[PDB]
């Protein structure tokens, strides 16, 4: 099992975008912003779009603000390089969009409607496509080496790839002007649904349509995601000791393979090493003999027992992994005994990514 | 004290929310089991599209239909719904609107799915509808035909939205028989017929996302039934001895001294790894405790259930249950 070097890779500036990915908390944001703070280390001029830090580690960074755009994280003197952070901020970065394609008096009136305010701006997508929009904006404005992209949280890893692209497909679909803004089936349709809704949302909806005056939005998807392939992009699949988390990064990795886009490896973090050599079956024989027989000394043997089940379960998880993935490099970072939630801690992750 | 008060058992209607990934599917299943034991009929709704009912019981996509997925102890049965929001769409505006025809037609060109995305609302309101039919259904005795419904919900960053009836209803078509039905459904919800229960795992987000929740429902005046702590884990130690290993002492002398008795001797260096196994253990326990302390200050029943060591398996669900039904749920 080949171990992944995250140190030559954020040291190495060729290396221009780092996309941070799995499903949902397996320590992305905490992944993102550690790699992202050791390459300021190293030297470089770093940017990390994080999506949904903690309130603390949001505060550690300066970025608990309604801003959508980076900010220097002040770090100490001796750091050579520069990091810099922000928050996605989804609504704002949908109001961008909308601003940029259709100009800032027409977006006065989108940005007004009731319709986008309720609806557009929070169906199925908008996270991932917000998310690829923004890291768009930050490859565009040339002002970081190296952008950490850290991606929204979903039970399903493949998402951050697929949802932008969808949701295009779904904006540009002809239900939206045939429908809201004649014919027997179409007709049939626009009954039913003068029928249903509300006058009042109809409006808004056909006003919506109107004023955007938008396959706008799949283009928009397609070209976005086509930065993704530029040379110097690096995965990093994400993943827990879990069966969940781990078929997540395996769908991902073999997506990544299919679409020949580079994977640094995998990072398998949240283990359980073992400190202590002493036999699983040794442990509970020994704290078995001591309840029959002062009392800790049972419940230390019963702590270790209980660590080594679930160090087992993880090594047998992680070799179904490797078996499957012989090529891909492996990282696994150990379960810190403290929330990563400073840069103190950023930085002792950071030291577990980069060994 | 209690994790189930008497008043849980007359409930018809089962919420069961929490925040994502916390146990809400897995749950929902082992209360449906808790409360069919006995030869009842309970059904096990879901209204998202996700299928997690059949991913649960790992069988195929499950279709529009209310079908026997589980037996309960002693000739119990569970019944399964996935709603299917499309189908049910056309329902509503055949048994409504008398508009099964321009239906049948919107089907075929995707606009049933159209008009659900774009009317958020109208998804609530056919949802809600739906669960409030399937509660106060009879058979030709006029009895109920469950015994009790169990929906594993939205979670806990949407489940006040979901049964907020009053928004739901409003950019929908004024006047007909909708408003009708809303009224019934906001009944139904704020009685003591309905109870919502909330899922929890002993970390920052979910126990946060559950006292937010529970605060968002009880301004709604919508009933609140139990905090649900899933995954819990032994501390294997004592309070002084935890309390004191979370700052790193643990006494050596003490633990040299058993581990002879038990016949064990170890080198300084695995010695020294077994004590900071412990201090990490302690650590993690002290840490739990803390955030579950945040829900003291709740007046709300709560009921634990443990870790399950490997898969989520059928056998998983009924030793769950089991442990529902020892802290009284019934
Ligand atoms: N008591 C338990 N012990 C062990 N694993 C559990 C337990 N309860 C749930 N799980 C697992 O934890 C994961 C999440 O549980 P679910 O029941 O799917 O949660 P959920 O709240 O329905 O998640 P979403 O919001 O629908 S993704 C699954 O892999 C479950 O099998
Ligand atoms: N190796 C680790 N050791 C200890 N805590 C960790 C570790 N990695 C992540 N965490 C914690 O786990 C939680 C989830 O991490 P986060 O990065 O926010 O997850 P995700 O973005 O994948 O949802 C956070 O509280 C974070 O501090
Ligand atoms: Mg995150
Ligand atoms: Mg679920």
């Amino acid at each position: 099992p080949k171990t992944l070097d995250m140190g030559a890779i954020l040291a190495d500036t060729s290396n221009r975008v780092v996309v941070c990915c799995g499903a949902g908390g397996v320590g992305k944001t905490t992944t993102a912003a550690a790699l992202a703070l050791r390459a300021a280390e190293y030297g470089r001029t770093v940017v990390v779009l994080t999506i949904d830090p903690a309130k603390r580690l949001a505060q550690a960074l300066g970025i608990n603000d309604l801003g959508n755009t980076p900010q220097r994280v002040p770090l100490a003197p001796e750091v050579p390089g520069e990091l810099h952070a922000m928050m996605l901020d989804m609504r704002r970065t949908f109001d961008e969009m909308v601003m940029q394609y259709s100009g800032p008096e027409r977006a006065q009136s989108i940005l007004d409607n009731q319709f986008y305010q309720t609806v557009a701006t929070s169906l199925a997508g908008t996270q991932e496509y917000m998310a690829m929009e923004k890291l768009g904006q930050l490859l565009s404005q040339d002002r970081w080496d190296l952008i950490v992209v850290d991606t929204p949280p979903s039970r399903n890893a493949l998402d951050f790839l697929d949802a932008p692209k969808r949701l295009g497909s779904f904006m540009d679909s002809r239900l939206w002007r045939l429908l809201l803004a004649i014919t027997g089936v179409m007709g049939l349709a626009m009954k039913a649904l003068s029928t249903v809704l509300g006058s009042q949302m109809l409006a808004d909806a056909a006003a919506f349509v109107q004023s955007l005056d938008a396959g706008g939005f799949r283009e928009k998807a397609d070209r976005t995601y086509a930065l993704l392939k530029r040379r110097g992009t690096q995965f990093v699949v994400v993943s827990a000791a879990e069966p969940d988390a781990l078929r997540e990064a395996s769908f991902f990795v073999d997506r990544l393979s299919q679409e020949s886009m580079p994977l640094a490896g995998l990072v398998f973090n949240r283990t359980h090493p073992m400190l202590c050599a002493l036999p699983i079956e040794r442990a509970i024989d020994a704290a078995e003999t001591l309840d029959a027989e002062t009392s800790l000394a049972a419940a230390v043997l019963r702590i270790h027992a209980e660590r080594g089940q679930t160090a087992k379960r993880e090594i047998r998880l992680l070799s179904r992994f490797t078996g499957a993935n012989p090529t891909v490099p492996v990282v696994g970072v150990p379960s810190l005994p403290f929330d990563v939630s400073d840069l103190e801690a950023l930085r002792a992750l950071a030291d577990q990514l980069t060994t | 004290s209690v994790g189930w008060p008497s008043r849980l058992s007359g409930v018809r209607l089962h919420l069961v929310t929490g925040k994502g990934g916390t146990g809400k599917s897995t749950i929902a299943a082992a209360l449906a089991l808790t409360l069919a034991a006995g030869g009842r009929k309970v059904l096990l709704v879901e209204v998202e599209g996700r299928q997690g009912i059949a991913q649960l019981f790992d069988v195929p996509p499950l279709p529009y239909q209310e079908l026997k997925i589980a037996t309960a102890e002693r000739g119990g049965q569970v019944n399964a719904l996935a709603i299917d929001i499309e189908a049910a769409f056309l329902e509503y505006l055949d048994m409504f609107y008398n508009l099964g025809i321009a239906g049948r037609a919107m089907r075929r060109i995707g606009a049933v799915e159209f008009a659900t995305t774009i009317a958020p609302g109208l998804r609530d309101v056919l949802l809600t509808g739906k669960i409030k039919e399937t509660v106060v259904r009879l058979d030709k005795n006029k009895l109920p035909v469950y015994d009790a419904i169990v929906v594993d919900a939205p979670p806990t960053g949407r489940i006040a939205r979901f049964l907020d009836v009053t928004k739901a209803v409003s950019d929908l078509a004024k006047g007909g028989p909708v408003h009708a039905q809303s009224e019934g459904v906001v009944k139904l919800l704020h009685s003591n017929q309905t109870a919502i229960h909330l899922v929890t795992l002993l970390e920052a987000l979910p126990v946060q996302e559950t006292l937010e929740a529970i605060e968002e429902l009880a301004q709604m005046e919508l009933p609140i039934g139990s905090v649900i702590v899933n995954r819990n884990i032994p501390a294997h130690l004592e309070p002084q001895d935890l309390a004191k290993a979370a700052e790193g002492e643990v006494d050596a002398d003490s633990v040299r001294a058993g581990l002879l008795t038990a016949g064990v001797k170890l080198p300084d260096a695995d010695f020294a790894g077994l004590l900071t196994e412990t201090i990490q253990h302690a650590t993690r326990i002290t840490a739990r405790a803390e955030i579950a302390q945040q829900l003291d200050a709740l007046q709300v029943p709560r009921l634990e259930l443990p870790t399950v060591s490997d898969g989520v398996d059928l056998g998983s669900l009924y030793e769950l249950s089991e442990s529902l039904a020892q802290q009284g749920v019934r």
